[PDB]
């Protein structure tokens, strides 16, 4: 099991 | 005795997907990103445990759990495939979650972005009064 | 608000009524008795506020209102009648009550007494917190 990254992304659709 | 009941609740699981406008070194062609939530900003973290997303294992690190909304996954790749979801209830008694196989689908460059929106209802009968409790503050 | 709750509650009802070894005095011929009660002596006074047997209006104060368990009224007479049952509800929201038109029947000398028993299911849909609580102790 893994915790996903804090980074943060730009939206898209 | 007299006395019984179904509680129902509503999750919304889905993705979006789009072509990059430039793959990734690796070749990925298309940001994705898929979730578990409830209808209309609602809040299931009342009674969802965590959601476990699994992704396939061509990724690193497939198993990929949220505690805390927002339930998601984002990530870039090359296909579409199965991506099995785990639901686990805040809960002490069968059943402890659910799990759906969510088509994880891409469309080509020239389509537009994929947005999918699948629902899906949960009916639990006579819940105990904690996980009721729960279920209902949701 | 993305969860849902139907509550259920068994009640029954029934009459037992049984030809006198001899009329009484104003020509009554038959003791009988009728009964609003939960199944398998469950407490519905949890959530019942009171059971009123409107009794045909040759009975004097036809309209017998219990507040209390046991929900029931014995009285003797010479027929069988249709006798609207109204069961009304600890909570201040609609409904407030239900009404069953029980049919009080009796069997001629030569006959075997009547014992009757008919089931009724109550289905709440969303009831409030308070009431839901109420339901759920029967
Ligand atoms: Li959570
Ligand atoms: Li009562």
């Amino acid at each position: 099991l893994t915790k996903p990254t804090l980074k943060r992304k730009k939206p898209f659709l | 005795m007299a006395s019984s009941c179904a509680v129902q609740v509503k999750l919304e699981l889905g993705h979006r997907a789009q072509v990059r406008k430039k793959p990734t070194v690796e070749g990925f062609t298309h940001d994705w990103m898929v979730f578990v939530r409830g209808p209309e900003h609602s809040n299931i973290q009342h009674f969802v445990e965590k959601v476990v997303f699994h992704l396939h294992e061509s990724f690193p690190r497939p198993k990929r759990v949220c505690k805390d909304p927002p339930y998601k996954v984002e990530e870039s790749g090359y296909a579409g495939f199965i991506l099995p979801i785990e639901v686990y209830f805040k809960n002490k008694e069968e059943p402890r979650k659910v799990r759906f196989d969510y088509d994880l689908f891409l469309h080509l460059e020239g389509h537009p972005p994929v947005n999918h929106l699948r629902c899906e209802k949960l009916t639990f009968n006579n819940p105990t009064e904690d996980f009721r409790r729960k279920l209902l503050k949701a």
